[PDB]
């Protein structure tokens, strides 16, 4: 576990927000990020794209399987870890691999779950805005520890541990030390 | 001095060229330096692979050979800008040494950080052209930018395809994809900056840039493009019908079998230039051999392609001229009077006839396009119908074009900066009444003025012409730089902003001597074309 | 004083009211004098004949009853002028003491002999009189004998059946009659029977298109200006009198399967109970009007004038900015312009309801779409009304105007063309808007020299007492030679008012800065003209 | 009679020009001429329109017998006396009343020839620029005695004695007394 925190009862979100100019876009998401909790309902992170495009990736927990559903243009894409339980309270590692359509999901060192969409699926999530963790606006806010997330070459926690100018906290998002 | 840079592949020996002019410092040229193995024997119709790393030093000072290609031949005369169609016999001189073999690029280097790099994709069509034509050796020198022209196969070697995977085709924009991955990889020795790799180009060479923004092959080779004169949606901008075209050059050189391997198989078995002497001619306003939609370089038709944001955020410079469609009118251009009644119904016939062809209603759209390209104050003027015509092709193949795929950029939150070219430098030849032609911007971004006329440039230059070029290779090393052609270097042209292109304001910018920032650039005749006549 | 003048019937006294301003003369107003015998019993739905000389002297003091009409009913309130509707119950004041009997014309006299002028009233072909225009002041300003008539209007002057039991055209018959009177006895009042100009605004200028084509008006008149008016648009002529008059029969009692018992069943019922009969037509279009028979107008306007039957009248056309006001008015109670959503609706409507062909009724509605549209202003709301208003003005009026222009000035006779632009800053009338239909007749009257009255209660600056005395010296200058600017001359001094030729379709850019310009809205006028013909 | 103009040799025009803003159109045309001569074939007097317009009339001797033929816009119009020879040397009249399509011919004292085309008939007569006496210009000349010029109110030749500016003599015209 890297730079921990610790979300309590309301929870809170933290936002990493893009400079305008520079926001990305990229044919391949690398998401990789530890956990430790007991909720049965909650969204851990969610990637936004700019203003009318409908790009989007969320990571949710929901009746106990961890999930991840993304929005690439033409249809959503969920891949859930059925066959298992997460909310006991102990600390797993989740990664998440995309290209296009195709999906790799894994979580502890379980074999990777694979999803792999049939028919035209559009390849690229168009301009990324912000990184929204704790999922609290969206209606299923997370409480618990989080620790380690990398997304494509950004670990959004160890450079907010940095205060750097593009990340703002609200709520009860604390930082374990 | 002949300094030595060494590559990832060997040493190479460039040059110490200086230039004419007193403001710009001395250039290193390496001319000639290879990027892929020659693509002879069996390679031929085959993507280019890595290069053969030699041991020593390689004199790199002379000009590397021409692709194979034919200008004294069937040419179409449309699409070529017009310095390259008049002064042909000029041009000539440069694609002498032609060889199959032509598989190398040319680095100019001047002597606020790491330079960038300028790549530049030539063609004025794909049967045609060299990099050897164009000195980048005084924009080199000016903007403090590493200028890289490069050779790519052409014409019959290069896009040949069939839709099978016996050819599948593209072989030229894969070397020119090649040609990236080699200054990404290689440019780090000779002091260029392998994340800020620029790729512009004019005429047909500028679809390509388009075509390498839609593949997947140059994910991370460049950063940003500058498309002048030049789309992906137009009607000569890719081959639809490949097969077609290639049976017909596969029976007039000789072997035809049904079967597409064995075909292929023969073709590469005939010498260079036996296959290129060929005249296959496309229907008008189309090519035979060009970039073929095969799903590997291009997964679908461009047009489809941009609507659904598959592209990954390039910093764009797109661009037109006041005139481009020059030649249009050329058959109506040595005339006292202009073009009369009987004629402009004509041409406006033969050009719905070639272009649209819709059996459904043409009775209809012709007359609607007739009416809207006449001017009801001056009717019976005649010589405002030369003007029309003009307008009317570049509205449709040029304009309309380069508007709407700014706008598709645009809409997907990527910076887009929109100029449109008015000021061309007189030539002996040309006409008084023509204006900023097709390819007439080309001699201003590369410096050419502040050197002095050229064979391929016979023009007189005065001081506003040395102005304005100096303005316009600002501008472009401006956004070579920071992607912004204003923050870096400061510059009528002191006092004008450059702003963004938003679909909602299209604001664009009036290079010329009387520059300005405008709102919208003919929208009357750019919303008829994109959002009338698809309904007719 | 009350003078007496003696006329061929008889013998007529009037007055000398003075005028507010202190640089008019005093002006003899004759108010009342007939022209016609009463078409009161069998002589209804008959030409009008000459009046019945009298024994002694008749004062024509009190103003004349106006004819029949219900004012407050179902008028088409597009055709009609704004000030009319805007003022419908100050307008109504004046039509109070209607009668059938209602042939009657009133004189200004000012104090070569001076030219005469005759006004042809009416914004429609159903409602008006001739009392509401004081042409008082143009008399005394521009030295000339100001003539206002009352004709036949509506179900009693227009009604017709198609066969010779009703031929119909009684109004314009009326009007022809009222220039025979003035032809045969303006001598003896001083008037010049040699420089009579016609003239009138909205379905009155109408009118005056119609008389022109018509072979009974050969040698009565020689002049003409139509403004805003013309006899081609859409609701200028009635194309199935049949139709309407027999549902009129229908409704009123008596609906007889031959026409002449209809006919005669109708000349037994009391005018009021057959004019307040609300008989509601197409939209665009008129129920009862004037109808092609062959006795006064011979065939289609259309067809007449493109084949050169005319005799070679002096001309003076003009039009507005903006006419339509009245097309866009759901939508004045909106802060911004009208939705995407309802200007797609409008035009539909405009589509179905004056061209409504089911071949091409998609690609016209795109393409008419696309042409009124301010591209540069995409979205703007605004720059959707002023596109809808320029829409409903092109196609009625500007259009026809330029067409009656063009084809009158190929059979080379001397054509005048006016584009009104200023306009009178009335009290409810919007900010946004411009001259309106019909917003030239209080400056061709001199209404601002004298002040605001009850139709044009708005107020008036010392820019609009000048254009106004500009616009009448040009039309006083037009009845006397033919041409605005030759006998008194007058940025107004140096302006040059040219012909209207067809090659170069120059105009005069009437307004607060008058110019001659060279062409008046080509496209538009192009593609109504030229294209949607060929589609 | 009256005025009278002589031709000699070769042969003569009098053209008479109408002000460029007073030209009229006529619904109804009246044209009454004295002539005598013995030419066969020969054209006495044409009416044309404005330069554009086709309208025109003419009045000409074809084999001896004299007839008036115009054009309104419809058709050609031609009424022509038939049962009378003229060119006997004598000293005859001639009259020509138009009315809408219908028209009217009379020689002397000879029964009124009346001729009332089929269907309906263009009848306006627009913009009549000039008239012609003698027609060199439509290649049969006149060689003969004219007078008494009469055409809606007009007498071209009694003008042509006083003077006036309208009224051009070209050729060997000569008048008589
Ligand atoms: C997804 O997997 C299929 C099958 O392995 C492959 O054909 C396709 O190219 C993959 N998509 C991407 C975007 O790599
Ligand atoms: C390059 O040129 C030098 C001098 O001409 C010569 O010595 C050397 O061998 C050359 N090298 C090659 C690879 O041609
Ligand atoms: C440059 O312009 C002059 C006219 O000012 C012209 O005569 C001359 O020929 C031009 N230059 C050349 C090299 O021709
Ligand atoms: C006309 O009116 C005046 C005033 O009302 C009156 O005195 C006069 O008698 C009237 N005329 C006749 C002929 O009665
Ligand atoms: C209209 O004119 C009157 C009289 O000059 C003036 O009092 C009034 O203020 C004017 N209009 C307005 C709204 O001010
Ligand atoms: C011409 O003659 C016919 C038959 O007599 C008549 O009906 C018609 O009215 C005449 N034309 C004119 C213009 O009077
Ligand atoms: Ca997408
Ligand atoms: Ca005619």
């Amino acid at each position: 576990a890297g730079t921990t925190y610790i979300f309590s009862k309301g929870g809170g979100q933290i936002t990493y927000k893009w400079p305008p100019n520079d926001r990305p876009s990229t044919r391949a998401d690398r998401l990789a990020i530890g956990f430790s909790t007991v909720q049965k309902e909650a969204v851990l992170v969610r990637v936004d794209s700019s203003s009318g495009l409908g790009d989007y990736l969320e990571l949710h927990i929901h009746q106990g399987k961890i999930g991840v559903k993304f929005n690439v243009g033409t249809d959503d894409i969920a891949i859930e870890e059925s066959n298992a339980i997460i909310n006991d309270g102990k600390y797993h590692v989740v990664r998440f691999t995309r290209s296009g359509g195709n999906a790799t999901l894994q979580v502890d060192s379980w074999p990777v779950i694979e999803r792999y969409p049939a028919g035209r699926q559009l390849t690229i999530f168009n301009s990324q805005a912000t990184i929204i963790i704790g999922g609290k606006e969206q209606g299923q806010p997370f409480q618990g520890q989080l620790s380690g997330l990398y997304y494509n070459g950004l670990k959004v926690l160890n450079m907010a541990a940095e205060n750097d100018a593009n990340i703002a906290i609200v709520g009860n998002v604390r930082l374990v030390g | 001095r002949f300094p030595v840079v060494n590559t990832a592949y060997g040493r190479v020996r460039g040059v110490r060229r200086e230039l004419n002019n007193e403001i710009l410092g001395p250039v290193v040229q390496f001319l000639g330096v290879p990027y892929a193995t020659p693509p002879l024997g069996a390679r031929r119709f085959q993507p280019p692979e890595a290069p053969a790393s030699w041991p020593g030093v390689r004199n790199a000072t002379t000009l590397p050979p021409a692709c194979p290609q034919n200008l004294h031949g069937a040419l179409p005369a449309i699409m070529l800008p017009v310095w390259f169609t008049d002064n042909l016999e000029a041009a000539a001189t440069y694609v002498q040494n032609q060889s199959e073999d032509c598989l190398y690029l040319n680095l100019y280097v001047p002597t606020s950080g790491k330079k960038p790099v300028m790549l530049f994709l030539h063609g004025g069509s794909y049967m045609e052209g060299t990099g050897n034509m164009f000195d980048g050796s005084v924009l080199a020198a000016y903007g403090n930018v590493i200028v890289v022209t490069l050779n790519y196969r052409l014409g019959v070697l290069g896009f040949l395809s069939t839709g099978d995977q016996a050819a599948k085709g593209n072989y030229g924009l894969l070397d020119q994809i090649q040609a990236l991955r080699w200054l990404s990889e290689n440019i780090a020795h000779f002091g260029g900056d392998p994340e800020r790799i620029t790729i512009f180009g004019s005429g047909a060479g500028a679809s390509c840039v388009n075509l390498l923004i839609l593949s997947h092959h140059s994910e991370g080779l460049f950063q940003k493009a500058i498309a002048q004169s030049g789309t992906a949606i137009s009607s000569w901008s890719v081959n639809y019908q490949p097969l077609k075209y290639t049976r017909l050059l596969a029976a007039k050189v000789g072997c035809d079998r049904e079967d597409s391997t064995e075909a292929v198989e023969c073709l590469r078995r005939k010498s260079s230039r036996e296959l290129v002497d060929q005249d296959v001619q496309p229907a008008r306003y189309h090519i035979a051999f060009g970039p073929v939609v095969d799903g590997d370089v291009v997964p679908d038709d461009p047009e489809i392609l941009m609507q659904q944001g598959e592209f990954l955020n390039y910093d764009m410079l797109i661009g037109v001229n006041q005139g481009e469609g020059l030649k249009f009118v050329e058959d109506s251009a040595e005339s006292e009077d202009g073009v009369s009644a009987s004629a402009f119904d004509f041409t406006v016939s033969n050009f719905v006839d070639n272009l649209y062809g819709y059996p459904e209603g043409k009775d209809v759209l012709r007359e609607t396009i007739k009416f809207m390209y006449t001017d009801w104050a001056d009717r019976d003027n005649g010589e405002m119908r030369r003007k029309t015509l003009l307008a009317l092709f570049t509205d449709h193949q040029w304009v309309a074009p380069a508007v709407a795929t700014a706008k598709l950029h645009a809409d997907y939150q990527s910076p887009v900066y929109f100029y449109t070219f008015y000021h061309h430098c007189q030539a002996e030849g040309r006409p008084e009444w023509a204006d900023a032609a097709h390819g007439d911007e080309l001699p201003y971004v590369f410096g050419v003025p502040m050197v002095g006329a050229t064979d391929l440039f016979p023009c007189n230059f005065s001081k506003n012409d040395v102005m304005l070029s100096a303005v316009v290779m600002t501008y472009w090393t401006n956004f070579a730089k920071t992607g912004d052609p204003n923050q870096p270097v400061p510059q009528r042209f002191e006092e004008v902003v450059w702003s963004k292109f938003n679909s909602k304001e299209k604001q664009y910018l009036h290079i010329g001597l009387k520059p300005r920032v405008r709102d919208n650039y003919r929208a009357n005749k750019v919303a008829f074309w994109l959002e009338l006549v698809p309904h007719l």
